[PDB]
């Protein structure tokens, strides 16, 4: 009848914001009743998440309400209150964010791994030295992955932790450090702001673009600012999971930036944002979760009250949310979206770009099967 | 009079909880005295750190004396900070800064920085454990590049993981294959034997190698050279038995019965447990000439109430919290200070070898002056 | 303001018709501030006109 | 006997302040010791007057 | 070589300023913080007075 869901933002998720209200009225307004079995309603609250206070305040109140599902965001801080929560109360978390470290339930995460992309790139390359900067904003996985991988191929990687640095002239002795060791190759593993702090502090310093080899590990590839280093005749490598050629993709696009900026602030002033893309995945996933749910006329009701209730007992439905979940198999702006039994993303594709003196292009696709795949 | 405290108790916590007994025994007076409301709570789950968190602010407690881990730090630093609820703990120093926080526990980083450049190390294993927490390793390679350091750096919290073989594969790597002799653990104190145990299966002329136990309890378990393959190992220790502080109270703490006082009859103790007796020490202290108010009746708490009732205001709390900050005594973890974040201050941190006849003291790090001095 | 007041609110919710009374200014320490999830509702509701 | 009740406050909010004064007033103090700075100045001067 | 002006309202040589502080600093840090690790500010001879 009629389904509600919750919704988590955070700062600096407007975009992702309007594309939710976007993709749940796409669902809404759709004819075919076939496609729209029942209404599906959400009630947003916007949270600040440097306080896990002010986090288990928010999940709470959504969580009283009696939602049948919760979407949302969490950052390296409020990651464990979230998926804690969702998972004591068997209540289903459904996030573009970076995907957990640990295994856990209750998280269905629409954001595809980035490792072992990273790792078959790395081999295609043949890279054995090179250096490694990161930051921990999206996990440790790749790091950890990348420290191992080091010894299993016995790789010579200087690697450094560069997501404290606020003085921009910090980066410029780091790279002059790694010029006195030869280093030509940079695996980039950053949030996409501070990859553009980086490949600007390129610029200025100069001649670190012609004979040097960025590989760029954020599959937010369309909005770093890049050009310049590619004007001077640096390779670069990225990744991205939207592809623009994507029949689905170009639909939405058409009508999304035809969307007023009142309504729907984010569409016309800046390119969508990959976490855009998931973001409409997710409604595509909720939607058919549910739609399935009722095919197979099992029933979900909550009530639902306090959080902290002792106990404490979740409610038996939950199960069924979470399996119905991640069981679905559909296509969406991020390609084929599939969920193994921790919520990963499973048989995705990962498109590899790169720029080089000659062009840029798509120089192949990743997934799990094949892994690297050129063409 | 007395005043109503929080204690909130991991699991497996109990000589933790038998020195936080003692300490309300040996601190309390005829005219003073504290009482405690236990909770235990598995740490790790940050809904049943708020429940418990929760639950004691509806109690109207003055103070909270808990512990949190790296998945709860967040929700305990958010709650107090909100509620303007003071929570003296021994867990892992936070690396910024939070309101409402007591750290019993000092900063190791700066005297395991101090300690490789001591020993002139310029290449060594960083053995660490991801769900410990990554802010050591980190502190280690920000230094690195300007040290001139060659860290491999690889996750021991793996090695009975699904990672355990790639573990084993890292460690066999550099072990073996790069012949790396220094190592340093950063581990659960408990846990250093059965990694070491590990190590020397793989590793090889292991009586040549050099542990360093990044850990502030180096002689909290049983250290034996034989059981170290004859290797150098070095840490750093917090509580000094040649203290007469520490003496007379392990004279005292060795024949508590094992039964009634869980960890106790023994002649060390371990620094977390040493921690919470000084708490209870600090809290006495702070919270002994604070007002009397009207003598209430202490009644069972309701988690609910940290959405129902507001948060303390901000002038009450924060009385109790500067009286916390202003305490200067001597405890078992020697000179006690905070500065205005309640990180400790002004303390030494005794830097061990062990030798032929046992561990030994050969030296020490002051907070003040942030080097390893050689006695 | 009254156009932007009306533009945001006519689409909030109906709470329950409740009575409308007289206010105490003591109310300003004797009760608590509105739950910050509901406001920030309102709130929002206003800036998105 | 000369007794006091302490309160402290911040200042950076006109309504930190005026519950901060509020309470102590409603304790029934005889006069009131304390500190103002250029935002709080208004709040206490006016309350007192 | 600077010229320098400056102010005061509190004579370190009146018998009444020299007895309050001769007594204030034997006051222990607990009870009473900022009485020996800082020189005493003017605005605490007012507190008194």
């Amino acid at each position: 009848n009629t389904i509600s869901i919750g919704g988590l933002f955070m700062r600096n998720t407007v975009q992702e914001h309007s594309a939710f209200r976007f993709a749940v009225q796409l669902y809404n307004t759709n004819q075919n009743t076939t496609e729209k079995p029942f209404h599906l309603n959400y009630h947003v609250d916007h949270l600040d998440s440097s306080n896990s206070f002010s986090v288990t305040n928010a999940f709470c109140s959504q969580f009283s309400r009696g939602v049948y599902a919760i979407f949302g965001f969490y950052d390296q801080m409020s990651m464990n209150t979230l998926t804690s929560f969702c998972g004591a109360l068997h209540t289903s978390f459904v996030t573009p964010s970076f995907p957990t470290d640990a295994d856990v339930q209750f998280v269905i995460q629409m954001r595809p791994a980035l490792k072992g992309a990273i790792l078959s790139l790395l081999s295609y390359y043949k890279w054995e030295k090179f250096v490694y900067l990161y930051d921990t904003e999206r996990g440790f996985s790749v790091l950890q992955a990348i420290m191992e991988a080091a010894v299993q191929n016995n790789w010579q990687v200087t690697a450094r932790s560069v997501g404290n640095i606020k003085d921009v002239q910090e980066f410029r002795r780091i790279i002059e450090e790694m010029d006195r060791r030869q280093e030509k190759r940079y695996l980039i593993d950053c949030e996409v702001e501070r990859i553009n702090t980086i490949l600007e502090q390129v610029v200025i310093l100069g001649k670190h673009s012609r004979g040097y080899h960025y590989m760029l590990a954020n599959l937010g590839f369309t909005d770093i600012l890049l050009e310049r280093v590619m004007h001077g005749g640096a390779n670069i490598t990225g990744f991205q999971i939207v592809n623009n050629e994507n029949p689905m993709v170009q639909q939405f696009i058409q009508r999304w930036v035809r969307l007023d900026e009142c309504e729907f602030p984010e569409a016309k002033n800046a390119p969508l944002k990959y976490t855009s893309a998931l973001t409409h995945d997710a409604i595509l996933v909720i939607a058919e979760a549910f739609r399935y749910l009722r095919r197979q006329r099992v029933d979900v009701s909550r009530s639902a009250g306090d959080c902290l209730a002792n106990p404490a007992v979740p409610w038996s439905q939950g199960i069924d949310i979470e399996r119905a979940l991640k069981m679905v198999q559909v296509q969406g702006m991020t390609g084929n979206i599939q969920f193994d039994t921790y919520g990963r993303r499973t048989n995705y594709t990962i498109d590899v770009y790169e720029m080089k003196v000659s062009g840029s292009r798509k120089a192949g696709y990743w997934n799990e099967y094949e892994r690297f795949v050129p063409f | 009079n007395s005043i109503q405290i929080g204690g909130l108790f991991p699991r497996g916590a109990d000589q933790e909880y038998s020195a936080f007994r003692v300490g309300m025994v040996q601190f309390s007076t005829s005219e003073f005295r504290l009482t405690p409301h236990i909770d235990n709570l598995e740490v790790a789950n940050s809904f049943a750190v708020t429940n418990a968190f929760c639950s004691q602010f509806s109690r109207g407690v003055y103070a909270i004396f808990g512990f949190y881990d790296k998945k709860s730090v967040n929700t305990i630093t958010s709650f107090c900070g909100t509620l303007h609820v003071s929570f003296i703990t021994p867990s892992f120093p936070t690396d910024g800064t939070h309101p409402f926080v007591i750290q019993m526990r000092p900063d190791l980083k700066g005297a395991l920085l101090s300690l490789i450049e001591y020993y002139q190390w310029d290449k060594f294993a960083y053995l660490y454990d991801s769900d410990r927490g990554l802010s050591t390793l980190q502190a280690v390679l920000d230094s690195a590049a300007e040290k001139k350091w060659q860290v491999t750096a690889i996750n021991v919290g793996n090695i009975n993981n699904d990672k355990k073989d790639e573990t084993y594969r890292s460690l066999f790597q550099d072990l073996e294959l790069k012949k790396e002799r220094r190592v340093i653990l950063d581990c659960e104190r408990d846990k250093v034997n059965d990694i070491v145990d590990q190590v020397i299966t793989i590793g090889k002329h292991v009586k040549g190698y050099h542990y360093i136990i990044a850990n502030l309890g180096f002689t909290d378990g049983d250290l034996l050279k034989i059981q170290f393959g004859g290797a150098n190992v070095s840490g750093f220790q917090i509580v000094d038995y040649d203290d007469s502080l520490v003496s007379k109270f392990i004279e005292r703490w060795s024949t508590l019965e094992e039964k009634e006082y869980p960890g106790a009859h023994t002649a060390t103790i371990k620094y977390t447990s040493a921690l919470t007796y000084d708490a209870v020490q600090v809290m006495t202290e702070a919270f002994r000439c604070l007002r009397k108010q009207r003598i209430e009746i202490s009644r069972r708490g309701n988690a609910g109430d940290c959405l129902a009732n507001p948060a303390v205001p901000w002038g009450q709390g924060v009385e109790i919290e500067r009286a916390l900050k202003q305490v200067q005594v001597e405890g078992l973890s020697g000179n006690i200070k905070f500065d205005q974040n309640g990180k400790r201050i002004n303390y030494t941190i005794n830097i061990m070898e062990l030798k032929t006849n046992g561990p030994r003291k050969i030296g020490y790090w002051s907070e003040v002056d942030k080097m390893v001095v050689t006695l």
